[PDB]
């Protein structure tokens, strides 16, 4: 059916295809990494530096190239900050490991030779370790904020993030319970951070405008039920043999509707959030109880209000309990101008944290949260694992001069492998200098001397003139990141290095 | 640019004469049937019309003229 | 080898820009295209142009608001002055031509002013300040005694010019039917009630007006219907005449023989029961408006009761307002306070068509009447109903005080205005002088347009009228059927005032929009 | 690496799975593919070699 | 490097593509950035003609697919939905912002440098702004109409601008209450009528409905003193929410069953008739004129003006104006939850009947208003309604916040001057380009003179020539080639806009300075 | 619906530009193609 | 010229600004030149090695510089005077490198 390229003649097309993807990420590095406006389909149009989204909305034909663009999101989920770097390392990792393929005996001697690398390197990556207090996290959360368009307000965000992290609030914080509304307009400094849940939910009670705008000390009931004339789940049919059993049936309708809310007001409710809309009848019978009612709330949303309020979502009101109602301070539906929005906050010891932002167009805002997430997450990485690494590419240069040391101290024909892994890690800071040059190259040897007898830390500044010292500078990347970024970078190359043939068709048979 | 492309217009003596002399057509055909030495006509519309009625209406219905005048 | 000029600034697909001055020259002409076509249409001694619908239907009119109604234009500018005439024919019946005529001309004359050096903003304020002076000046230029409305005296005097404008030559006979159908509505009055029903056969002069609407339908009940009565009392109602059918789910179930053997009978019972009940009430005629049941129709034919099939929901009303009765859902339970007396409900046939009627009233006299127009051409009979609806709209204005104020039409006023508007701009300092002296000569339309219609040497008609400012009324006009220039006063020819004011405004309003726009960004497809 | 002729790839050293993704045109070839997937049933390894 | 079939973009060329594109949107929009702007005609595909001067309108009506340009719009769009005005004046600010940022950038200055220069001046320009505003009292007819006639002008209706200006403020005022406080521009209904001219529109202290009441024998024409019942149940025979079969046992049962439904009609009509509440407004659709219900006509047989198919959003606008709790259902009905209105006239044109509750309320202070936007042609009732959205909201940004800014480009001329004067405040080669943002801000004033005809350099210069010590407020007068100030012409522009716009512009162009590649796709 | 990146600076027909560093990486490989083919050719114990 | 023109200044204004400065800039020019004697080996090679550089042969630029001037000089005569660069034949040979070129007195 189709041909296939095999052997070195192809082994190459695998490598140079790898380098290819990384080439489009060199600009992105923390310092002056310029934003990239990527037009995509359908009509999507994004702009930023976040690797796992600048590559995500960028399709690639080749196999190898498709493995790289995968490590991007393969990394972002695990730590969520090593987006731009993992690709830049994975790629360059093969470029300086290629001429040892043909000149080297085999592609498998290099495999074993890489294990002794990642092992040793992860070790050196552990030597430069710092301890997180668990206020001071604001020191590290600053760094995630710094690359993207959050620097202008590096402060404002660092707090808005470690705060959202702070609310929940479990040994493991799931950002699934941390909604992020993104209102357009105002000022980027106007991005408050409610301790409840913000809803586009307009003036609740669609019957009339009678329901309270906001209530002090509301006792909420969140329901997944329907709150409308229930229909027989078991396919039933009616037979009006009588003469006026029609009016009586019509009554049985409005009846069950009243009996519905009847047992729901018994929980002294003054505000109810039903996932599903409510019938006009049951919209009135309870309305006389001065109780608010908002329907159409999202499944996920009614889980944020499940922790904020404190009440447990229950089905079939008949078996309702006092432990189902909650305690939240207020519910005010302030207008965002032209568009409504019901706010709900308060309640002690509440996990949910909806951080509404502001600034410019919906797109501007996007890139804000886009990088905000990089922050929010970067703090959990440091929170679940309380220890950090000497950033600024210093950590990189360290494992480079350390492995490099192991180089000569190796007696074997596979020496030319460990070497490669080293030389490639030096390139991590390389662009940091090349992004703020000229010139990157002169500063290289500077760190080599410093690392040798200049102590572990001390890397390249992104100001940037050139050499500096990160502990002094204040750029510490959570070890967790650098740890996996290197690991993700090395292993993928190993799988790809294990390949020597490419077939161009599938059965699947 | 108006007018829309395309719809025919005859301004002038055109329609003034190309409507009378155009109406004259159907009025030139039937002008033979009348009176004792009559001239009945036959005509096959779409499908086998095969109808031969000397009723001037019955005739002028089958011509199905398209001209306004 | 080259070359090729690149594109200065790109955009989506294709779009059309228009430099404002260029567009004005260019779009002022598009406008001018439909002008020469609307000129010959206005006025009695004019012409009518045929139009073939995008569906193939054939249409002939004198009315310019209809010419465009059947016309599919493309020019966004022309679209405006078309929206004008159309946005008037609805609010005010007549005057649809004076709209285009002025509008077009206003633009035509404004050109000179735009080329001289003026600016669109300057041109606008100029014209505007004239619209306020031309509207007021006319409010007093009347001199036409606001005749009080009674009988056919004042009606026929006004309703004629509204008609003699397009359907010239039948002015007399025509309007006669109009005023006729009018005086059958006891004086707030509704224009809509006077419906019209035209039927082929004979010449137009054989048309008639009957007190009550005509139905091109036969009486139901087959050969069991009377189709001929005398002073019968009628009772109209919507609900289906047949059995009481289940509006919701409903069928018929039977368990035992006794059930079946009797269910067939039960129907018959209720049927007759319902019918006779309404028949005893003295009901001589049942006008079904919705649904008819053969099952129960068995009853109604035998006693001797008529039955008018179910018209349209909207036609039942105008009918009821003739009888005197009132519609009532649900069958049975008739109320004498809801019954109505109808003079005659016979079945006459014109042009060989089975037809029932309500003609003449002893009697209660109908509140709505219809005109029966006999003719020989589907097209003409249609552009006669138009010349009628125009009239029906003229009686709609005279019926709302104090619009019953006459005014020297026939160009008379549209000529005196020439000078009266000149003076205003003659004594108003600034650059706006020109923009006014133009708005004045703009009214040269109505004068010339009348003359050019009759073959009258326009170079004589105009000068004559200018000399004849007589101010007797005026007192001065032009009738195509004489020599030199005629006298409005004599012919009893005068155009209602308010109609002219509406025309003089909608034009000065539209003409301003066209002037106001500078760039037109038209899309594609 | 085998290409799903739609971009999608699949890296594998397994002989059995690799031959399945080939499509096995012809009786003689497919006969080996059939002999391959037999080996997994007997064993699980060596499919690459039995062929 | 590239998997082919894609559209990357060379570095230095990118900026060009970005700027040259972005800078050009303003090229088309600047024809409207001023009270002496130029009105456009927008012929759509279908042929529908829309006349406007509104930047946003143009931007939403015209087809924009540009990668750069398409973004500039998504900002002024968000700027209108939030701020509520200054639509165009945002696209412009990004234009000359990049126009000037490119100049120094084309000669060496780093994009990231001016990218700092941006936010640098942004803050400090937000300072002068918060220092350029004026404290304004609450509830002042003349002080508000002074802001209305400032926005509700620059419209096609320039002759009649002082005609909409009142109708604009009066209504808003009738909405603003002090709860506390909170305006609700959404709670002031605007229904357009087709008659007269764009003018002939009437501000209404109440609500004008589109609902109708078609009963020849019934349907009262007017109500001198009619109570109002705000209800919302079906005016029609419904059906069980379960499979439904009604079976007739005997042939007679037919007639007998035809009453089992009408019973479900009177069932509510009874409780409603007892309350004898007169005029009624059922939110549920009939709808308009056509049945159901036949029995509905019977409800008006007791001489009870009632119209159904009311608008949901206009039911809340009913309770406040009417002052009657809109009872959803009648099980717990009463006689208290009714209302009153001095007059109810359901005037009807041709075949359309607009129910007007004139002189309504007077009680509860008539919180919801309704302006009738009359007009013959459609293109007219198009811009007129489009102007109020930018008019009401405009004056409601003063009442919203007690801040106002002198018009005719006050901060525009001022911010640049402050930037131009003392630049020591900040340091580095960055701030050296804060001069860009500075001269940039002068984008509005310049074109403003341009849109008039008088040379943009001379007029703006005539302002750079007025200096002294004191209030020192100066602006350009588009009227004459002179420089009459805004502090006296009452022509001002809201802060809520200037602040939420001067942050928008410099928040996009800064991203543009940042970007290296704008890779595209298929 | 859109979109589409315009063309920064036009020219005649079609022409191919090459950023220098990129070209060096790219053309240094083209060169490298005919290398592995000329390697096996040189020397006695080689190939033809 | 566009910058100031894009902000109001008339095209015909800067169009004058052009020739305006043109003249006056042709003045400074005629005042920025230096009188130079005739027939000076070092003073000429100083101009040759200025043009005959900026070439691919940057290593060898001072290699063509001499070969450039020597030949020209051999052409310039004082009739009066008149050089004839058309009367100094240049035939390209295919050998060695770009260098290895030899100025020929003939
Ligand atoms: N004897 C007449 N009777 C009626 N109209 C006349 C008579 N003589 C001239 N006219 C013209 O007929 C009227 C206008 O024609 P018309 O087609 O109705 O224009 P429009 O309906 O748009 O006003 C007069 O105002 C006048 O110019
Ligand atoms: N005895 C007659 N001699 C001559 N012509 C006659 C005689 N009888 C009738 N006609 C003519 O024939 C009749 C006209 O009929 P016509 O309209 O031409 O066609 P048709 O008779 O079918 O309607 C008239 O009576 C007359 O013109
Ligand atoms: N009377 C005026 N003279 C000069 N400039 C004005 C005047 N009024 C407003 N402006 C300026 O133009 C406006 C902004 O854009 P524009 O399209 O002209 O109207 P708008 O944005 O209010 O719809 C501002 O109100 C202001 O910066
Ligand atoms: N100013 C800096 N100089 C050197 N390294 C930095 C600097 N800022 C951040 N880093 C580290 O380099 C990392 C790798 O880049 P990454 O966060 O994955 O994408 P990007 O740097 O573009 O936001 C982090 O940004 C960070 O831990
Ligand atoms: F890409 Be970086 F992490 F913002
Ligand atoms: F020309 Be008018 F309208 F009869
Ligand atoms: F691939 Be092995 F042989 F299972
Ligand atoms: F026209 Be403005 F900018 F809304």
């Amino acid at each position: 059916g189709t041909d296939a390229s095999q052997g070195k003649g192809q082994i190459i097309s695998n490598i140079n295809a790898c380098v290819a993807v990384q080439e489009a990420l060199k600009p992105t590095l923390g310092p002056l990494g310029s934003d990239i406006l990527i037009v995509t389909s359908n009509q999507k149009t994004t702009i930023s530096n976040d690797g796992a989204t600048i590559l995500k909305l960028l399709d690639v034909v080749h196999p190898a190239a498709k493995t790289l663009v995968d490590i991007s999101r393969a990394q972002d989920a695990e730590v969520g900050d090593g987006t731009t770097s993992v690709t830049i390392l994975a790629g360059e990792l093969m470029k300086e490991a290629k001429p040892f393929l043909e000149e080297g005996i085999s592609s498998h001697l290099i495999m074993k030779g890489y294990r002794k690398a990642v092992s040793l390197a992860v070790e050196k990556i552990n030597e430069l370790a710092v301890d997180i207090t668990s206020e001071l996290l604001e020191r590290c959360a600053r760094t995630a904020m710094s690359s993207k368009l959050i620097h202008n307000n590096a402060d404002f965000f660092v707090k808005m993030c470690v705060d959202a992290v702070l609310s929940l609030d479990r040994n493991d914080l799931d950002d699934k319970l941390i909604g992020i509304k993104k209102i357009p307009g105002g000022a980027m400094e106007e991005s408050l951070f409610i301790n409840g849940v913000a809803f586009k939910k307009t003036f609740s009670y669609a019957g009339f405008e009678q329901q309270p705008k906001k209530f002090n000390n509301p006792k909420i009931l969140s329901l997944n039920v329907e709150l409308e004339l229930k229909a027989e789940k078991d396919n039933a049919e009616v037979r009006v043999e009588h003469v006026e059993d029609y009016q009586a049936i019509v009554d049985a309708e409005w009846q069950l509707i009243f009996e519905k809310l009847r047992q729901v007001e018994e929980t002294g409710a003054n505000i109810v959030l039903s996932k599903l809309p409510i019938g006009d009848l049951a919209t009135q019978f309870f309305a006389d109880r001065n109780i608010f009612c908002a329907g159409r709330v999202s499944a996920d949303d009614m889980n944020r209000v499940i922790q904020a309020v404190g009440g447990s979502i229950q089905s079939t009101t008949s078996d309702i309990k006092p432990e189902h109602l909650g305690t939240c301070a207020l519910f005010e539906e302030m207008q965002i101008g032209s568009e409504r929005y019901n706010l709900f906050q308060g309640c002690p010891q509440a996990k949910t944290c909806t951080l509404l932002l502001r600034g410019g167009a919906e797109q501007v805002i996007a890139e804000v949260e886009r990088s905000l997430h990089d922050a929010i997450m970067i703090v959990k990485r440091a929170l679940q694992n309380k220890l950090i690494v000497a950033g600024g590419g210093a950590t990189e240069m360290e494992v480079s001069k350390c492995l490099r040391d192991y180089s000569k101290t190796i007696a074997g024909k596979q020496q030319m492998i460990i070497n490669a892994f080293a030389k490639a890690l030096e390139v991590i800071p390389r662009q940091l200098c090349e992004n703020a040059g000229f010139d990157a190259i002169e500063i290289l040897n500077k760190l080599r001397l410093a690392h040798s007898k200049g102590e572990k830390w001390y890397g390249v500044v992104f100001e940037t003139e050139n050499i500096g010292d990160n502990f002094a500078k204040f750029v510490w990347e959570p070890a967790l990141v650098k740890i996996n970024a290197l690991n993700s970078a090395t292993e993928a190359t190993n799988l790809i290095l294990s390949v020597d043939e490419t077939i161009t068709n599938k059965g699947s048979e | 640019v108006f007018m829309n492309a395309s719809q025919e217009r005859t301004t002038g003596r055109q329609a003034q004469i190309s409507n009378i002399t155009a109406a004259k057509a159907v009025a030139d055909v039937i002008r033979t049937c009348l009176g004792p030495k009559a001239m009945l006509k036959m005509l096959l519309d779409p499908m086998g019309g095969l109808v031969l009625t000397n009723d001037g209406h019955a005739i002028l219905r089958e011509i199905d003229v398209a001209h306004p005048a | 080898l080259p070359q090729n000029p690149n594109a200065g600034l790109f955009k989506q697909g294709y779009n059309s820009y228009s430099n404002a001055d260029g567009q004005i020259i260019k779009s002022i002409a598009a406008i001018r295209e439909l002008h020469q076509m609307c000129l010959t249409s206005m006025g009695p001694c004019g012409r009518n142009k045929i139009i073939v619908n995008h569906l193939g239907k054939i249409i002939i009119t004198n009315d310019a608001a209809t010419m465009l109604r059947e016309l599919d234009i493309v020019h966004p500018a022309v679209k405006v002055l078309v929206m004008a005439t159309e946005q008037q024919k609805i609010d005010m019946g007549d005057g649809t031509n004076l709209v285009m005529i002025l509008a077009g001309e206003l633009l035509n004359v404004s050109e000179k002013l735009i080329s001289m050096g003026l600016s669109a903003v300057e041109i606008i304020q100029g014209y505007n300040m004239a619209r306020k002076f031309t509207l007021k000046e006319l409010d007093e230029m009347v001199v036409g005694e606001i005749t009080d409305k009674n009988d056919k005296n004042e009606l026929l005097k006004m309703i004629k010019p509204v008609i003699s404008s397009k359907k010239y030559g039948s002015e007399d006979i025509l309007s006669e039917l109009v005023s006729e159908a009018v005086s059958h509505v006891l004086p707030y009055f509704n224009v809509d009630s006077i419906r019209v029903v035209k039927i082929m056969g004979g010449s137009l002069s054989n048309s008639t007006v009957i007190k009550g609407m005509v139905f091109n339908r036969e009486p139901e009940g087959h050969v069991k219907s009377l189709s001929e009565d005398k002073k019968h009392k009628v009772a109209v109602f919507t609900c289906p005449l047949d059995i009481a059918n289940t509006e919701t789910k409903g069928t018929v179930l039977l368990h035992n023989a006794q059930e079946m053997l009797d269910f067939s009978k039960g129907e018959e019972k209720q049927i007759d029961a319902m019918m006779k009940e309404i028949a005893d009430m003295g009901v001589e005629c049942i006008v079904a408006g919705a649904g008819v049941g053969e099952l129960a129709l068995h009853y109604l034919n035998r006693y001797g009761i008529l039955v008018l099939k179910v018209p349209s929901k909207f036609e039942l009303r105008r009918l009821c307002r003739v009888c005197g009765a009132t519609p009532l859902p649900r069958l049975g339970a008739p109320t004498p306070e809801e019954l109505g007396l109808v003079e005659t409900v016979k079945t006459m046939e014109i042009g060989g068509d089975r037809v029932t009627v309500f003609k003449q009233e002893q009697g209660e006299i109908s509140r709505t009447s219809t005109i029966i127009l006999r003719g020989a051409t589907q097209n003409n009979l249609d552009d006669i109903e138009r010349a009628i609806d125009d009239g029906v709209a003229a009686v709609k204005g005279l019926m709302k005080p104090s619009g019953g104020k006459l005014l020297p039409g026939a160009g008379a006023t549209e000529i005196e205005l020439i000078s009266r508007i000149t003076k205003y701009g003659e004594r108003t300092p600034g650059l706006l002088q020109l923009a006014i002296k133009q708005f004045a000569v703009a009214f040269e339309v109505v004068p010339r347009t009348l003359a050019e219609t009759a073959g009258l040497d326009v170079n004589e008609v105009l000068p004559n009228l200018y000399a004849a400012h007589n101010v007797t009324e005026p007192g001065a006009v032009k009738t195509d059927h004489l020599y030199k220039g005629v006298d409005i006063d004599g012919e009893s020819d005068e155009g209602v005032k308010d109609i002219r004011e509406e025309n003089i405004y909608d034009m000065l309003a539209t003409k301003k929009f066209a002037i106001n726009v500078a760039t037109e960004a038209a899309t594609t497809v | 690496m085998l290409v799903d002729d739609i971009g999608d790839f699949t890296v594998t050293n397994d002989g059995a799975t690799i031959l399945s993704l080939l499509d096995v045109q012809h009786p003689a070839g497919k006969i080996l593919v059939e002999l391959a997937q037999q080996q997994d049933r007997e064993i699980g390894d060596g499919t690459t070699s039995v062929v | 490097s590239n998997a082919t079939f894609k559209n990357k973009e060379k570095p230095q060329e990118v900026r060009k593509a970005n700027i040259i594109a972005a800078r050009s949107v303003a090229d088309a929009i600047r024809t409207s950035l001023g009270p002496k702007g130029m009105d456009k005609m927008i012929k759509t595909s279908r042929g529908e003609i829309i006349i406007s001067n509104d930047g946003h309108t143009i931007l939403k009506q015209m087809a924009i697919l540009h990668p750069v340009a398409r973004m500039l719009v998504e900002v002024s769009a968000a700027q209108d939905s939030e701020a509520g005005d200054g639509t165009t004046s945002v696209v412009i600010l990004t234009g000359a912002l990049l126009g000037a940022a490119e100049r120094l950038l084309n000669k060496g200055i780093h994009p990231t440098i001016i990218a700092d220069s941006f936010q640098s001046a942004a803050k400090r320009s937000v300072d002068i702004l918060l220092e350029m505003c004026h404290k304004v009292s609450l509830s002042d007819r003349e002080q508000l109409v002074r802001a209305a006639s400032t926005s509700l002008s620059s419209k096609i209706v320039s002759q009649y601008s002082s005609f909409l200006a009142p109708l604009a403020v009066d209504s808003v005022l009738k909405i603003s209450d002090e709860n506390s406080k909170n305006v609700d521009l959404n709670d002031i209904r605007l229904v357009k009528k087709v008659g007269g001219t764009i003018d002939d529109t009437e501000m209404i202290d109440g609500v004008v409905l589109t609902q109708t009441a078609i009963k020849s024998a019934g349907g009262p024409t007017r109500k001198e003193k009619a109570k109002i019942g705000l209800i919302q149940f079906q005016i029609s025979p419904p059906k069980p929410d379960t499979e439904n079969n009604i079976i007739v046992n005997d042939y007679r049962q037919m007639d007998k069953i035809l009453k089992e439904e009408r019973a479900y009609l009177l069932n509510i009509c009874k409780k409603i008739k007892k309350a004898k509440c007169n005029v009624l407004l059922i939110q549920k659709s009939i709808l308009r004129d056509a049945v159901n219900d036949l029995a509905l006509h019977f409800l008006s047989k007791l001489n009870i003006m009632v119209v159904k198919d009311i608008e949901r959003e206009e039911i809340e606008f009913l309770s406040k104006g009417l002052g009657c709790k809109p009872i959803a259902d009648i099980e717990l009905f009463t006689e208290d939850r009714l209302d009153s209105a001095d007059l109810v006239e359901e005037i009807d044109s041709d075949g359309s009947k607009i129910v007007r509750v004139t002189g309504i309320r007077n009680n509860n202070a008539r919180p919801t208003v309704s302006v009738v936007i009359r007009g013959a042609n459609n293109m007219i009732i198009d811009e007129t309604e489009r102007s109020l959205h930018d008019a009401l909201c405009v004056i409601r940004c003063l009442v919203k916040e007690r801040g106002l800014i002198a018009g005719g480009g006050a901060p525009e001329i001022e911010i640049s001057r402050r930037l131009s004067k003392e630049a020591r405040s900040m340091e580095g080669v960055q701030a050296f380009i804060w001069q860009e943002f500075a001269s940039a801000l002068e984008v509005i004033p310049t074109t403003l003179a341009e849109n008039a005809g008088l040379n943009s350099i001379k007029v703006v210069t005539e302002l750079r020539s007025k200096h002294e010590n004191g209030e020192l407020n100066d602006g350009i007068s588009v009227r004459r080639s002179g420089t009459t100030n805004t502090y006296e012409e009452h022509i001002l522009q809201p802060v809520l806009v200037s602040t939420s716009a001067i942050t928008l512009a410099s928040e996009c162009v800064k991203s543009i300075l940042r970007i290296d590649d704008i890779a595209f796709s298929r």
